[PDB]
């Protein structure tokens, strides 16, 4: 190989596992938020479904 | 939490229907018919209230 090629080659392996690294960091970062607040999509534990309720009138008035 | 709010033994008095169950049963289609209105306007205040206080007038 020239000496061009491989140096042009080992910065786009650089800039690929440089980014690739980056983008472990920020998913860690991501999931420590995640598993603390519960906000985002990931951690979501099920809770139970409001479409079961029923809404009916009642047998008694009070409830 | 808060203080309960209890309506008084004074807004509570009422002259009492003192009959027994079974005049209230031999009675009861025609006080079904003849008594339909604010029959039906307390229980729809007790439907839709649902607080026994909301519906003592």
């Amino acid at each position: 190989d020239a000496p061009e090629k491989n140096y042009e080659r080992t910065m786009a392996i650089l800039q690929i596992e440089s980014e690739k690294a980056e983008l472990r960091l920020k998913e860690l970062e991501v999931r420590r938020l995640m598993r603390a607040k519960g906000d985002g999509p990931w951690f979501q534990y099920p809770t139970i479904d409001k479409a079961l309720i029923d809404h009916s009138p009642k047998a008694t008035p009070d409830n | 939490p808060g203080i309960v709010e209890l309506p008084s033994l004074e807004d509570l008095k009422v002259q009492e229907v003192k009959v027994s169950s079974s005049v209230l049963k031999a009675a009861a289609h025609h006080y079904g018919a003849q008594c339909d209105k604010p029959n039906k306007e307390f229980m729809l205040c007790r439907w839709e209230e649902k607080d026994p206080r909301r519906c003592l007038e």
